[PDB]
C-alpha cells in the first residue's frame, strides 16, 4: 500500500569535508533483518561497503573505507544514519541504502560529488 | 475368436524389446561390467543422438495432410477430461496442493508411444497401426510435453515470488532475470532485488548471488522461462524440422534424397536398439526396485492401468470411434509409463520416486496386462 | 570409360560413414560434451556387444559350399610372401629384430574390411563385391589374427626366458603357469621358480610375486598362453557359432527362425554406426594426429598403399585372376589400416604410436586414393 | 651342465636339541644375490624365515623365529650354513634352501622332523 523509502543527506562538496547520509523506511511487518551501504561508480562496478543488522555490535566493511565511516540504525525513526568523515576525491558515485525485508528492497536518491 | 499366429506376430516384435534389456540389467548386477560412472556414458548418447534423430525419421514420414482426424479428437479428449478434474482438486478440497496435480497427470495419460507402443501395436492390427502410432508421438511432442513444461515454470515461478515477497505482492510491474539463470529453482542462491519507484510500481530484478503479482506480469515471467528451456531441449529442433519437411513434401511429392535419407538411417536404426539397452541400465543403478513404499508401487499400476483406459472407454463412445479404431484406442493407453515424463520429475523435484517406480514396475507387466486387452476385446 | 552415376553409388555408401565420425570428433573437441571418462564408455560397449554381433550376422550368411576358391587363393598368396620376405630379413641381417617384423607385417597386409570394406566395394562393382567381401572376413577373424597372435606371445615367451636364464637354458623341460596369470609381460612382477631333479632335468614354474630352450618346450608354454587368451576373447565365440551355422543351414535348406533372426537385427543394426562414432572419438583422445614424427608417419602410407597393393597386382597373374576380379582384388588392399591390429600393439606394447597414427591419418586419404584406382584401372 | 644343488643336516631329534643345515652350490656365475631359507608345512602353507644377501649385514627374520636362529654364508665353498637351536615341536615341517642366480633355484632334501 505504497511503501516508500526515503534517502536524504548527499550533495556536493570538496575534499575533507563530512556528509550525514540517511535512509528512511515506512510500511513493514519487521524490517530488521541485514541491511547493507555500497556504492555505484561510473565504472559500472560497485563495492559493498557497511552494513548494520540485528546484531548491532557486527559490522561488515571493507579495506579502503577501513575503521572511517561512521554507520548507526534507529530502531524507532525506522531510520540508519551514515555519517562519513574526510572525503576522498573518489566520491563522485551514488551512495545508498539496500534495505532488506526478506527481498533487497532500494531506492536511488542521492548526488555524492566530491570534487 | 482369434488364431494362433497373432500371438506369434505378438511375440516376433516384442522378444527383441526384452533382450535388449536383460543384457543391460545383466551386465551391471550380475557379471560388473560397466562402472557406474562410464554407465552415464551411454546415458548421455542416448538422450543427444539416437533418440532426436529417431523422432525426426517418423515425423518427417507421417502423411500431414491425411490425418484421421476423428481419432485424433478422441485422445485429446482423455487429456482433458482428466486435466479438468484435477484443477476442480486442487482449488477445492484442503489438503489439494499443485506438487501432487502433475504427478497424477503423468501417470494417467502419458504413455510410451515411440519406442515401445509402435513395434507391439503394429504386430497386432496390422500396418495402419503403424501410421496411427506416429500420429499421437506427433502431438506429444509438440502440445503435450509443451503443457506440461509451462505447469512446472508456473510451479517454480509461483514458490519464488511467495516465499520473497509475502505482503507487497500485488503491486509488481515488470520482472527482470539476467541470462546466468537457466532454472529459478533453489539449487542456484539467487538473490532477489527490488528496484522502488514513484507511485507503487516495483520493478524485481532476479540475480544470482556471490558469497499475488497481476496475471499480465505472470504471464511474462514464464515465457521468458520457457523460451530459455526450449531453444536448449534438442526434441524440440526434431520436431521442428519434421513438421516443416512433412508440409513440403507430402504436396508437391518430392521424396527426400539418398544421400541425406541414408545419412539419417545410419543414426536412427541405432536407435530403438539402444534405447531399450540405456533403459535397461536404469533398472539396476538404482537400490531398490520398489523404492517409496509397497502401498504407493500398487498405486502406480492403478492410476495407469485403469484410470487410464477407462476413461478413453467414455472419451470414444462420444467422437464416434466403433469397430477397429475402438480397440487401437484403447490398447494404446494401456501401455507403461513414459520416460520423458520421469526426465521432468528428476530436475524439478517434483516426487522422483514414484515415477522412478512406474516406468521399471511398468515394464514388467506391460506385456501380460495388454494381452488381457486383446482377448477380452476379440469377443 | 565409367558414368557419372558410378561416382554417385560411391558417395551414396560413403557420406554416411564421415557424417558418423565427423560428429564424435566434434562432440569433444569443439563442443565439449562427453567427459573422457564417459569416451570409456561406448568404446566398452561396440567391442563387446556391437561388433560380435555384427561379425555373427555376415559369417552366419555367408555359403560355405560356394566359396570362389580362385579368389580365395590371390590373397592368401599376399600374405606368406610378405611372411616370407620378413623373417628372412629378421634372422640374416645385422639389425633386425623381431619387434619390427610384426610391425612391418600388420601394417601391408590387414585392411578394414568388416566396417569400411563392405559397404564401399559395394557401391563401386554391383552386389556380388559385397559376397566376396565377406569371404575375406571369415578368414581374417579365423586364421589372420590368430596366427598373428602366436607372434606376441613367442615374443613374449623368449623374453621371459631369455632375461632370466641366460646360462641354463639348455635343459629345461616342463613349463607350469598358474592360473592368476593371464599376460607374460613385465605388466605383473612374476616371481620366477625352477625346480631341480637329478639329471639335469629342470621343471620351471612361474608365479605371482607378493611384497635356447627345446623347441618341444616352447610349444606346449605358448599353445597355454594362448588357450587363456582365445576363451576371454568375444570375436572368438562369434566366428565358431558362424561357421557351424553356416554349414549346416546351407545344405538342409533351414532358414533361421524370425524369432531369432530379428533378435539379432536390433543390436546388429546398431553395429556399424556406432564403430564409426566410436572411431571418431579415438581420433580427440591422442594429444596430436602426428605423434612419432613426420618422418615415419609418410612411412605408414607408403607400406599401405604402395607395397601392400602391388604385390597382390603380381600374386593375381600367378593365381589366374583377370577382367572384374583383378579390379577387386587391387582396390581391397588399399583400404585403411584395420583397429584389430592396433588393438594387439597397445596391450604388448609393440609400438603403439606408428599404429595410432596410420589407423586416423588412413582414414582421412582413404577416399581420394581408391578412387584412382578405380579411375586408372577403368582405362 | 648338470647343476648340483646339495643339502645336508636334517634329521630327526627331539625337542630341545640342535641341528647344523646346509645348502651347497656348484656351477653358477655370480650365485650371490638374495638366498633366502623357508619352511613348507604339512598344512600346506610357507613361511619365510632366513635370508642372507650382497650385503651380508642384513638379515630378514619373521616374528616367531627372531633372534634364535643362526644364518652364515661361506664365500669359498659355495655353502650356506644354517644353524637351528632351541628345536620346538613344530618343526615337522620340511626346511631348505632357496638361492637365486637371477632366478630362483631349489632343492628339496631334508627330513627335519621334531617329536
Ligand atoms: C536416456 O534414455 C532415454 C531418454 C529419452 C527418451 C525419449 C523417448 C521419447 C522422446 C518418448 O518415448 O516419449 C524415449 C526413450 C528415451 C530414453
Ligand atoms: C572400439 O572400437 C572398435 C573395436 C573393435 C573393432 C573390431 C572391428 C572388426 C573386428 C574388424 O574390422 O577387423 C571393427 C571395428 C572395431 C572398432
Amino acid at each position: 500500500s505504497q511503501v516508500q523509502l526515503v534517502e536524504s543527506g548527499g550533495g556536493l562538496v570538496q575534499a575533507g569535508g563530512s556528509l550525514r547520509l540517511s535512509c528512511a523506511a515506512s510500511g513493514f511487518p519487521v524490517d530488521i533483518t541485514w541491511m547493507e551501504w555500497y556504492r555505484q561508480a561510473p565504472g559500472k562496478e560497485r563495492e559493498w561497503v557497511a552494513a548494520i543488522y540485528s546484531s548491532g555490535q557486527s559490522t561488515w566493511y571493507a579495506d579502503s573505507v577501513k575503521g572511517r565511516f561512521t554507520i548507526s540504525r534507529d530502531n524507532a525513526k525506522n531510520t540508519v544514519y551514515l555519517q562519513m568523515n574526510s572525503l576522498k576525491p573518489e566520491d563522485t558515485a551514488v551512495y545508498y541504502c539496500r534495505v532488506k525485508v526478506g527481498a533487497w528492497y532500494k531506492g536511488q536518491g542521492t548526488q555524492v560529488t566530491v570534487s | 475368436m482369434i488364431t494362433a499366429a497373432d500371438f506369434y506376430h505378438v511375440m516376433t516384435a516384442m522378444v527383441p524389446l526384452y533382450v535388449a534389456m536383460i543384457l543391460a540389467y545383466g551386465s551391471v548386477k550380475w557379471w560388473k561390467i560397466f562402472t557406474p560412472d562410464q554407465c552415464s556414458g551411454i546415458n548421455r548418447f542416448v538422450a543427444l543422438f539416437a533418440v532426436p534423430l529417431l523422432s525426426f525419421h517418423f515425423i518427417a514420414a507421417n502423411n500431414p495432410y491425411a490425418m484421421n482426424l476423428r481419432f485424433l479428437a478422441a485422445d485429446s479428449l482423455q487429456k482433458v477430461i482428466v486435466l479438468s478434474l484435477l484443477f476442480l482438486w486442487c482449488k477445492l478440497s484442503r489438503n489439494g496442493s499443485l506438487d501432487w496435480t502433475i504427478t497424477l497427470f503423468s501417470l494417467s495419460t502419458l504413455p510410451n508411444t515411440l519406442v515401445m507402443g509402435i513395434p507391439l501395436l503394429k504386430g497386432m492390427y496390422g500396418n495402419f497401426s503403424g501410421d496411427l502410432m506416429v500420429q499421437i508421438v506427433v502431438l506429444q511432442c509438440i502440445i503435450w510435453y509443451t503443457l506440461m513444461l509451462f505447469l512446472f515454470e508456473y510451479r517454480g515461478a509461483k514458490l519464488l515470488i511467495s516465499e520473497q515477497f509475502p505482503d507487497t505482492a500485488g503491486s509488481i510491474v515488470s520482472i527482470h532475470v539476467d541470462s546466468d539463470i537457466m532454472s529459478l529453482d533453489g539449487r542456484q542462491p539467487l538473490e532477489t532485488e527490488a528496484e522502488i519507484k514513484e507511485d507503487g510500481k516495483l520493478h524485481v530484478t532476479v540475480r544470482r548471488s556471490n558469497a499475488m503479482p497481476p496475471t499480465s506480469v505472470m504471464t511474462r515471467l514464464i515465457l521468458i522461462m520457457v523460451w530459455r528451456k526450449l531453444i536448449r531441449n534438442p526434441n524440440s529442433y526434431s520436431s521442428l524440422f519434421g513438421i516443416t519437411w512433412s508440409l513440403i513434401s507430402f504436396k508437391w511429392n518430392i521424396e527426400m534424397p539418398a544421400l541425406i535419407a541414408k545419412s539419417i538411417s545410419i543414426l536412427s536404426d541405432a536407435g530403438l536398439g539402444m534405447a531399450m539397452f540405456s533403459l535397461g541400465l536404469f533398472m539396476a543403478l538404482n537400490p531398490r526396485i520398489i523404492a517409496c513404499g509397497n502401498r504407493r508401487a500398487a498405486f502406480a499400476a492403478a492410476m495407469r492401468f485403469v484410470v487410464g483406459p477407462a476413461v478413453m472407454l467414455v472419451a470414444s463412445y462420444a467422437v464416434g470411434l466403433r469397430g477397429v479404431l475402438l480397440h487401437v484406442a484403447i490398447i494404446q493407453a494401456a501401455l507403461p509409463q513414459g520416460i520423458v515424463p520421469f526426465v521432468f520429475a528428476k530436475e524439478y523435484n517434483v516426487h522422483p520416486d514414484i515415477l522412478s517406480t512406474a516406468v521399471i514396475f511398468g515394464m514388467l507387466i506391460a506385456l501380460p496386462i495388454t494381452l488381457l486387452y486383446y482377448i477380452l476385446l476379440g469377443l
